[PDB]
RNA sequence: ACAGGUUUGGUCCUGGCCUUUCUAUUAAUUCUUAAUAAAAUUACACAUGCAAGUAUCCGCGCCCCGGUGAGAAUGCCCU
RNA sequence: CACGGGAAACAGCAGUGAUAAAAAUUAAGCCAUGAACGAAAGUUUGACUAAGUUAUAUUAAUUAGAGUUGGUAAAUCUCG
């Protein structure tokens, strides 16, 4: 790739864009399926982190890992 | 190597032959180069169908939502294999480019029995 | 190899199979032992013998030795509290001193198994890559899948020059 | 609803556990709300919190 | 060779037996070479077209010996007894093309039973076998999937508002394209 | 070297002059036989009833060539190569 | 409560009827040899030895789990209908992850037809040996498992190897599992080869079959021409315990058959052939009595 | 990192002070700056062309 | 290394040198067709073309990828 | 090092001088992956994909030529 110092080239100078030909209809249908869609896997995504909160504090501060604590020190003494 | 910005993703790695894809997914940092480094590979996808006409994706679903659990960000292929697994919904432009080929499928249809008289 | 009084203690195999892990509170042990009289015996023996299996096990754990000091042999191992263990070694043997040490301060078989379960489930079976860390690279080598081109050249149909030459034409 | 497959998860997953409820397992999209494109962004820097 | 069909035949024929009596088809070849230590795998292939090249190999010396997956009593020679391997080409002289194609004919057989080797005692690959849990055993259909309905409700085309439509067309203006209608429910071939 | 050879090979001892020496059954362990403990010489006459003293590490002379083998130290590539028959 | 493989009863009558054969069991093996070691031991010693080499035998004759057979999965997780003209080939997503169990696995197929169904048992299985691939496994399945390779397998007495090629190639509860064993065990009874099978860890498995297909004839004939009347009698027991209410089993409960007699019994009452069970356990008693 | 020998670099903070520096004083007012010629759609400080949509 | 050649009129010892194996470049002589892989004299100088844009304006990107091994005993492993 | 100063930069893809025993296309596409930007259809990308070139190496067959013949070390006859 270029570089933030290269300078563009001459043929695409005076160049800018080209938007595409817009069908109106399944234009508006598809901004709703995202719309819908983001918001569902938005929620996923949160389930997810929510996950990842418990399982994190769970095998930190949980029973178990108490537990492990208490025992061995016991057993040390 | 140490970067300036850019993000945990979740992307297809190809490794591979010539005329013979295959692609490993991968949780990669954004700025690194494709089949390059990467944090943890996922799963694995075959593309070309083998003997019994089909294509294996293998998804480590654990480690996959754990990712996504720290907020990495899924490639659109990547988006469009989980949706076609059932894991996520079905990717927009799936169902719009499904849309799209059934058009095609009419107007060649209609185009034939054009043709034919 | 032939040099040394023991040669069997420079091997490899000797040094791996000495067993005494530390807990991860030790630090430091101090080993101090006598070069004479007959009761310090076992405990040269131990210097002798067992210090390189244990160490070995045990690579950042340090270890000193000091000679007629005290008219007593004995250990004393420093743990990460402060805490400090003295270990009396009078008329014990060689193996009393590494049984009664890995009694004090050892890892249970069962802490090392799961400890070694944990580093084998690091390597996963399904993973493909470099033949260092995974059992295979492309799924050509998978029996089903489709052979590398490199063994198998592909149909024509399946050539992007095919495709390319007709959609060409 | 979840999705097909990870709906099956959830369920087969209860299932091990000994939960026999039958109830529907249901995503909930309340915190799901996301504002349109057209909505502008504050050019505030953030504080730490 | 006449056996073709029936290769096993010559290695019981009396020629057979005069010829290398008990001793393999391999034990008395000698192969030549520049130093005390051989090239370390053999020559490629010993016969171009008609041209069979100088001392030919214990195989291919003898055109009445065939290498198929069938005959066992040929095979046998070219695998250890004790040791159940395959000997590399160095060890026994035969050349590169008739090695790997004993490697493959040997293969072929012991997957067709017809050649002794070693089947190890695994256990089984489950600990605990049990059909109950909910990747194997039916689950109960979502009540989307009873209705017939798509599983969400924007699986479906749903016809825009016209007011929406045409505030579309007031924004792309020019740009435009032909607006489409509903999908055809199932496509159709040629 | 022939003559060290006909010397090392007659000075061998078999296993049942070791067996009659000790007086104890020597007994030889196959990898692909597994633990099972076949008896290959047993010490006629009067079999002992104490056992040998155990050393925890014995005292041999090693050769640092076997050794080096053992543990993977010799990389030679004369060493591996494949050669004809016997 | 109806008797099964794994109770302590069958289990330990069937372990008896194997036995040891500390020469079969330890056999020189085709691997890649070492040479041997050896030791110097007493009388004691060597005793002890052995004794830990039985255990070990013991854990090499452990069972093989024999399972009826499991039932087709057929389960649709959705339909879109949407999906359906898109791919010519089917999606195959396996879950892998190392924790789960490879029951509990998730193995779901996308069509081209659009719906997403789980994955039947043999794609199931050939999926786990793809992503977690054990030694011994083909992915696809090995022509020697067709009738002409078995055929020629079973010509050559090779029984045993056949059993270990289908234990590691398929599963338990599987079609092929048991469609190869019960023929295997069909052939062993068709030719009189039982003693093949002898200090295996495969002999439980005819055995139950033998039982649960009501033919003891072949294997009471063996048993005794070896001069083995204690494992016999433990059969014909096992017989009466896996058919509980039948003519021999309440007949024996009647007569109070002592083991000989209760073999005469069996012979009697329900054996498709009484006259070479009878004869042959003639022959055994009077030509042991009067030789010992 | 740290080698005993490593050279103490001055020109980099020197650079640093001065570039921050002519990068605060020569900060350009955001009157010339969003200036656009309405003819060509060219902004004549940053060389940019506006997007087609936009015009 | 499973070793071999070579000191002397000759033997034994000590001790180099070389041979036999494998890989890569180049060169010479020869060369039919495919497939795959790999492509390497130069941190010397560089004609020409192209390699960074997207986007309703702001902005966000623009040695990130790609290149090279010049420099530095630089450093690996680990906090 | 880069405020400054020499000075006007391919160690991006192709290329070219010079130099060296050392010699790939001044080529086609964004269709696939990846990256950037966009709410999005999408656009861009000499990354890359597919091709071009070359006995450098494997493999497959259509393809026969090279070296050697005192010893080590396989193999020789007649002339000069
Ligand atoms: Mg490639
Ligand atoms: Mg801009
Ligand atoms: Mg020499
Ligand atoms: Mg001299
Ligand atoms: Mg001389
Ligand atoms: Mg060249
Ligand atoms: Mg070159
Ligand atoms: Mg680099
Ligand atoms: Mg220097
Ligand atoms: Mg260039
Ligand atoms: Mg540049
Ligand atoms: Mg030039
Ligand atoms: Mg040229
Ligand atoms: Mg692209
Ligand atoms: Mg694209
Ligand atoms: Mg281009
Ligand atoms: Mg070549
Ligand atoms: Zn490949
Ligand atoms: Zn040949």
């Amino acid at each position: 790739r270029k570089t933030r110092h290269d300078p563009p080239a001459k043929s695409k100078a005076g160049r800018v864009a080209t938007p595409p030909a817009v069908d109106p209809t399944e234009f508006f249908v598809l901004t709703e399926r995202y719309r819908q869609y983001r918001q569902t896997v938005r929620a996923l995504r949160l389930e997810f982190m929510s996950e990842v909160r418990k399982k994190l504090h769970e095998a930190r501060a949980g029973v178990q890992a108490e537990r492990k604590a208490q025992e061995d020190a016991a057993e040390h003494r | 190597r140490a970067y300036r910005g850019g993000h945990l993703t979740i992307r297809l790695a190809l490794g591979g032959c010539t005329n013979r894809p295959f692609y490993r997914i991968v949780a990669a940092h954004s700025k690194c180069p494709r089949d390059g480094r990467f944090v943890e590979q996922l799963g694995s996808y075959d593309p070309l169908p083998n003997s019994h006409g089909e294509k294996l994706v293998a998804l480590n679903f654990d480690r996959i939502r754990h990712w996504i659990g720290c907020g990495a960000h899924l490639s659109k292929p990547v988006e469009k294999l989980l949706g076609l697994s059932g894991f996520y919904p079905l990717h927009p432009m799936m169902i719009t480019n499904a849309e799209r080929l059934r058009r095609k499928r009419a107007r060649e249809v209609l185009l034939a029995s054009q043709k034919t008289d | 190899p032939m040099k040394g009084r023991f040669p069997i203690r420079r091997t490899l195999q000797y040094l791996g199979q000495g067993d005494v892990v530390f807990k991860d509170s030790v630090k430091v042990m101090t080993v101090n032992y006598n070069t004479h009289g007959e009761l310090g015996e076992g405990a040269r023996k131990f210097v002798f013998f067992n210090i390189p299996q244990i160490q070995y096990k045990n690579p950042w754990v340090q270890i000193t030795m000091f000679k007629n000091m005290t008219p007593s042999p004995f250990l004393r191992f420093y743990l990460d509290s402060g805490e400090q263990v003295l270990v009396d070694v009078e008329s014990k043997s060689n193996k009393e001193i590494v049984e009664h040490i890995r009694k004090i301060l050892g890892k249970n078989e069962e802490t090392l198994e799961k400890e070694e379960q944990e580093k084998k489930q690091l390597s996963h079976p399904a993973h493909f890559g470099p033949r260092k860390y995974c059992l295979r690279e492309c799924m050509c080598e998978v029996e089903g899948q489709v052979p590398c081109p490199g063994l198998v050249p592909l149909p024509k149909e399946m050539t992007g020059k095919y495709k390319a030459a007709l959609k060409a034409t | 609803p979840y999705p097909p497959l990870l709906r099956a998860m959830i369920l087969a997953q209860r299932q091990k556990y000994g939960d026999t409820s039958t109830e529907e397992p249901m995503l909930n999209l309340e915190r799901a709300r996301i504002d349109p494109w057209d909505y502008p962004a504050k050019l505030e820097a953030k504080t730490k919190t | 060779s006449p056996y073709k069909d029936e290769p096993w035949k010559y290695l019981d024929s009396e020629e057979y037996q005069n010829r290398y009596g008990s001793r393999p088809v391999w034990a008395d070849y000698r192969r030549n070479h520049k130093g005390g230590i051989p090239p370390q795998r053999t020559r490629k292939m010993c016969i171009r077209g008609n041209k069979v090249a100088g001392n030919p190999c214990p195989i291919c010396r003898d055109q009445k010996l065939h290498v198929d997956f069938r005959n066992v009593k040929l095979l046998e020679q070219f695998v250890c007894a004790h040791t159940g391997i395959i000997f590399h080409a160095p060890y026994t002289g035969v050349c590169m093309k008739q090695h790997k194609k004993l490697t493959q004919a040997i293969q072929k057989a012991r997957d067709h039973g017809l050649l002794r080797y070693h089947i190890p005692q695994v256990e089984p690959r489950d600990l605990d076998f049990s059909t109950t849990h909910g990747a194997v055993s039916s689950t109960p259909p979502a009540p989307t999937l009873v209705s017939g309905d798509p599983w969400y409700p924007w699986y479906s085309w749903k016809q825009p508002p016209e007011r929406e439509l045409s505030r579309l067309r007031r924004l792309y203006q020019g740009r435009l394209r032909e607006e489409s209608g509903p999908p055809p429910e199932l496509m159709p071939e040629v | 070297l022939t003559r060290g050879l006909f010397l090392g090979l007659s000075r061998q001892e078999t296993h049942q002059q070791l067996a009659d020496k000790k007086s104890l059954h020597v007994v030889e362990f196959r990898e692909e036989c597994g633990p099972l403990p076949i008896v290959v010489a047993s010490p006629q006459g009067a079999l002992r009833k104490d056992p040998e003293p155990e050393d925890e590490v014995p005292d041999i002379t090693l050769d640092w060539e076997d050794v080096k083998a053992a543990q993977g130290m010799k990389r030679s590539v004369w060493s591996g190569l494949k050669r004809a028959a016997t | 409560r109806k008797p099964t493989f794994m109770d302590e009863e069958v289990q330990n009558i069937l372990i008896k009827m194997t036995g040891l054969d500390l020469q079969k069991i330890f056999k020189p093996a085709l691997q890649e040899l070492k040479p041997p070691t050896y030791k110097l031991m007493t009388q004691a010693q060597l005793e002890e030895a052995t004794k830990q080499a039985v255990e070990a035998a013991k854990v090499r004759l452990k069972m093989p789990p024999v399972l009826e057979e499991r039932a087709p999965i057929n389960d649709v997780l959705a339909e879109d209908k949407i999906l359906e003209g898109t791919e010519t080939a089917k999606y195959v997503f396996t879950d892998i992850s190392y924790s789960i169990p490879h029951r509990e696995r998730f193995i779901v197929v996308r069509e081209p037809s659009g719906t997403l169904r789980k994955a039947s048992w043999e794609e199931r299985d050939r999926m786990i040996q793809v992503y977690f691939p054990r030694e011994g496994r083909r992915i696809l399945t090995p022509v020697i498992f067709k009738e002409e390779n078995l055929q020629t397998m079973y010509s050559q007495d090779q029984h045993v190897d056949v059993l270990n090629l289908c234990v590691a190639q398929f599963e338990p509860d599987s079609a092929e599992y048991i469609k190869i064993h019960h023929h295997t065990y069909e052939d062993i009874d068709k030719c009189g080869k039982y003693d093949l099978l002898r200090s295996t860890r495969h002999f439980g498995g005819m055995a139950w079959y033998f039982v649960n297909k009501k033919k003891i004839d072949g294997l009471l004939i063996d048993q005794i021409q070896r001069d083995l009347v204690s494992d016999a009698t433990s059969l014909v027991h096992l017989y009466h315990i896996l058919h509980p209410d039948g003519q021999s089993a309440q007949e024996a409960k009647k007569q109070g058959a002592e083991g000989l007699h209760l073999i005469k019994v069996f012979a009697k009452t329900e054996a498709q052939k009484g006259a070479y069970i009878e004869l042959t356990l003639q022959a055994y008693q009077e030509a042991f009595i009067t030789h010992s | 990192m740290a080698r005993k020998k490593v050279r103490p670099r001055l020109i980099a903070e020197l650079a640093r002070r001065v570039r921050a520096l002519r990068e605060q004083r020569e900060r350009p007012r955001d009157s010339q700056r969003y200036a656009l010629d309405y003819e060509t759609m060219m902004r004549p400080h940053s060389g940019n062309r506006l997007p087609m949509r936009a015009w």
